[PDB]
């Protein structure tokens, strides 16, 4: 029995008073639109773009990190080299804005160095992550934004073919050029490659060696949510497939790295958290199509004239629940993105590396994207800030989560007296 | 997991109270935790705010009123309501912000006469 049962529970009688009320439903999908406004159109006040990009920042801080103690050296096959240095630009390095894979002999793999293949693939989303991070990642409802990425590395050293016209598709080693197209995001990006010999005795040349550089230049690379999460996937996932071998030089004082020596999967507490975050801000970014594809702005009531029925005049009920989980998804994977990482609840070594290291910064803060000498050991990935904004961002929606709430709830009675 | 909020009563307008929620760790640690108020008639509505670095905001209907305040070394939060209204008569309850699922008792605040 009913009455009985409104009694114990109160707020079900207000409840219901709502759902047959258009003047009350009208309210609850109003709240809907501003709300999704609110995660899926702004920047700073949404806990959805700032969950997205503490994930992206928590990759991109591993590297910062680790990249400068990590080898990789070894020919175009990812074959032994016998004498191969190949230096990859705007990467962080030991006192260095270059990374230099020059380790020869051994078998490039596990607890090895990291062919250049897999360099190459890991520095490819490295630099798109830091332009796009650099320029401001738009808000999570633009996903047709581009941006333009340029990167070089160079070779030297006989025998060294990472550089060669077979590898970079260049036809002439020395000026040659090459445009390819690849269609990502369902977006064509063109690629500009560029080769070019300085030799050993050639005006202005430091390095007392001959080297071939090679420019790759990246024009309409989508940098939208679902894109960029994208590129830190394979820089996350890079690293710990190809789980290379690295060394570490611990500064005096400072804060002490475990272990030294090892191998970079070997951070496993890390790297799994960072993928869980890619992997939830993925799935948060998703709810924005279920968001749009059930806008609710069409305002609802009666059939001709006469009162609103909310046992058959309710089919608009459906894409309002929709709607308005998907919003309350978003939200709790945004919160559940900064779990993951947030040094409070963190224990033991992860806790360490997390507030010594990777919600560090030793640059003498600079901007997002931004590579020094002084960026290696250090995340340089504004992490404490992000978790700071996301916390500031979710303390700022509490009334529109008790507004989406509310929508579910009203949308949730309309579809039950709808069966 | 578990929130036990306490310190309401029957008050005067112009009176003043305060309000204490014992949470959990799970809940409590690293997490923004918030006031709310269920008044008759009414669904739940939001009232206040706090980041775990102390930084707090509040609904338009309290904002100069009411201070809510977090102590991390024990996992209370606490909410000073000065001023009070009979509009602000209603049941308070803290949870987390986004919330958990599960609600505690909350504690009765009736402001009269």
């Amino acid at each position: 029995n009913l009455s009985k049962l409104l009694t114990r529970y109160s707020t079900l009688n207000t409840l219901i008073k709502l759902s047959a009320d258009p003047s009350a439903i009208n309210a609850a999908r109003e709240n809907l639109g501003a709300s999704a406004k609110n995660l899926i159109g702004d920047t700073k006040n949404s806990p959805a773009y700032q969950a997205v990009l503490l994930a992206i920042n928590a990759a991109v801080g591993f590297w910062n990190v680790l990249g400068y103690a990590t080898q990789c050296g070894g020919n175009a096959n990812g074959q032994e080299s016998t004498s191969s240095t190949t230096i990859f630009n705007n990467e962080p390095g030991y006192r260095s804005t270059s990374i230099t894979c020059s380790l020869n002999r051994y078998k490039p793999g596990y607890y090895g160095p990291m062919s250049i293949e897999n360099f190459k693939k890991l520095n490819e989303a490295y630099q798109i992550l830091q332009t796009a991070l650099n320029k401001g990642l738009p808000a999570l409802k633009e996903n047709n934004g581009t941006v333009s990425v340029t990167y070089t590395y160079t070779c030297s050293g006989e025998g060294n073919d990472n550089c060669l016209p077979k590898v970079t598709g260049v036809d002439n080693q020395n000026g040659g050029t090459k445009t390819k197209t690849q269609t990502i995001d369902g977006k064509t990006v063109t690629t500009t490659i560029s080769s070019k010999v300085v030799d050993s005795q050639a005006k202005g040349n430091t390095t007392r060696v001959s080297y071939t550089e090679i420019t790759n230049k990246l024009d309409g690379v989508p940098d939208s949510a679902q894109a960029l999460l994208a590129q830190a996937s394979t820089l996350i996932n890079t690293i710990n497939t190809a789980c290379p071998y690295f060394s570490v030089t611990n500064k005096s004082g400072g804060p002490q790295m475990e272990p030294t020596r090892g191998k970079l999967c070997g951070f496993t507490e890390e790297i799994s958290a960072i993928q869980k975050m890619i992997t939830d801000a993925q799935e948060l970014v998703n709810q924005t199509s279920v968001i749009n594809e059930h806008e609710q702005s069409t305002p609802v009531g009666g059939n001709n004239g006469k009162p609103f029925n909310p046992f058959t005049d309710a089919s608009f009920a459906q894409g309002m629940l929709a709607n308005a989980s998907a919003q309350a998804k978003m939200l709790n994977l945004a919160h559940q993105v900064g779990q993951t990482i947030n040094p409070d609840n963190l224990t033991g070594t992860f806790k360490n590396f997390v507030t010594g290291f990777l919600a560090t910064c030793n640059n003498k803060g600079s901007p997002p994207g931004t590579v020094t000498t002084q960026t290696f050991a250090s995340g340089c990935a504004y992490v404490e800030q992000t978790i700071t904004n996301l916390n500031n961002s979710i303390a700022h929606f509490g009334t529109q989560e008790q507004q989406i709430q509310q929508a579910e709830n009203i949308a949730d009675t309309l579809v039950n007296f709808g069966s | 997991v578990q929130l036990q909020e306490s310190g309401g009563g029957l008050v005067q307008p112009g009176g003043s109270l305060r309000l204490s929620c014992a949470a959990s760790g799970s809940i409590f640690s690293g997490n923004v935790m918030g006031w709310y108020r269920q008044a008759p008639g009414k669904l739940r509505e939001w009232v206040a705010a706090i980041t775990p670095q102390g930084v707090p905001n509040y609904a338009d209907s309290v904002k100069g009123r009411f201070t809510i305040s977090r102590d991390n070394a024990k996992n209370m939060l606490y909410l000073q309501m000065s001023s009070l209204k009979p509009e602000d008569t209603a049941l308070y309850y803290c949870n987390r912000l986004p919330n958990y699922r599960s609600w505690g008792q909350g504690t009765q605040v009736t402001v009269s006469s």
